[PDB]
């Protein structure tokens, strides 16, 4: 009789529990609703800028002349000189300067290779280890991997 | 796996370094006429003004979708314990009527 | 010994032509570049092609949106019955505890 | 982007196509070291997933073969001394079956 009056009391604290979580549940629901929304509206105000922004220099960047296309050729060129340890670095040399870099990545390849073989099997024998050991876990508990 | 972290690093870097060269390579040629020239910034003023409301925008943007990532993790998690709490209801509720 | 020493020799072919496919998966995204090649040939003005790839680009990605709004309601209505049966073995194990 | 800054002039283009270049020679590349004349980005993953499995069978492989090789480190006396106390409780056996 008591155990029954007992559940019907945790049935009322549950149902205080769920009227609360529904609440919080509600509540962060309409948050989302709202917050996708404006996440949708923010996305669509960046394509309607965009598209604004392409509609208004329609007539100024159609007529390039292949006049302003070299700056990309200096650009790049910059960009390697910062990348690059070469401030010497000239358009000329830099076919030198391309195989020089070649040979350094097919070494960084073949180092990186070398590496990988030996941390493959390492990874694999403490992944064995780490078996072996939750094994051992399982079977008595907390232990050393001396004690193992 | 730190020294091959290290060297998938200096990898990347090689190749980067690697693919600029390769550029510059391509681009030889357009280095040719480099003596060339042409009209540029005419409507530069609105252009640059409407870039800058363009990168609100999309800061906004980066803004907006944090707080909804947050919110749908949030939201989740409030369901998840609901679900929890609407089974636990729902079998102590069976359980009291099996008694 | 001599088993071993060709198992090693083995081991480097496998990673050589794992790692030149892994290259080519990395690289997945610059074989849809062909157009952009096809576009740079262009060598005068080209707006209508961009806006092409653009439109494509964009129906691919609604398809895309839709498809994770579905599959994110089915993966949390899953997680919910997942927590669901969760809490019903809770106070089945709690009842069994308390019998 | 490329859209509304049109002022970008096809140096992203050039990039692309480079890169499109530089994809097309991997995958020459690929199809020279794995010896796949026949081979597309499209099933490219079905050739990788088949090396990637070749590959964990001789990792996993060459592992059991790196512990019996550092085992193998043991005297001729000990090998013999296990044998014969085998050889003593059961009677003749031969040295694979001891």
């Amino acid at each position: 009789q008591e155990k029954i009056d007992r559940y019907q009391v945790d049935l009322e604290e549950l149902s205080y529990r769920l009227e609360e979580q529904t609440d919080v549940v509600e509540e962060a629901g309409e948050l989302q609703a709202e917050y996708e929304a404006r996440t949708e509206a923010t996305e669509q105000e960046v394509d309607e800028l965009k598209s604004q922004l392409a509609d208004y220099q329609q007539a100024l960047d159609v007529q390039q002349t292949r006049a302003i296309q070299y700056q990309q050729a200096l650009q790049a060129l910059e960009r390697a000189r910062e990348l690059c340890r070469l401030p010497d670095l000239s358009v000329d040399n830099a076919e030198e300067w391309l195989e020089t870099f070649q040979a350094k990545e097919q070494q960084a390849t073949e180092a990186l290779l070398a590496l990988e073989q030996k941390l493959s099997v390492a990874d694999a024998a403490h992944n064995q280890f780490e078996q072996a050991y939750q094994l051992v876990k399982n079977i008595v508990g907390e232990t050393s991997r001396s004690e193992a | 796996q730190q020294d091959y972290e290290t060297a998938k690093h200096s990898q990347h870097q090689a190749k980067q370094q690697a693919f600029a060269l390769v550029e510059i390579v391509q681009r030889r040629v357009h280095f040719s006429y480099s003596d060339s020239a042409g009209m540029l910034s005419e409507n530069a003023d609105l252009n640059d003004k409407l870039r800058q409301r363009l990168e609100h925008a999309e800061s906004d943007r980066s803004r907006a979708r944090e707080q909804l990532r947050q919110q749908q993790a949030q939201y989740s998690q409030f369901n998840q314990v609901l679900a929890s709490l609407k089974s636990s209801y729902e079998t102590k509720q069976d359980m009291l009527k099996e008694l």
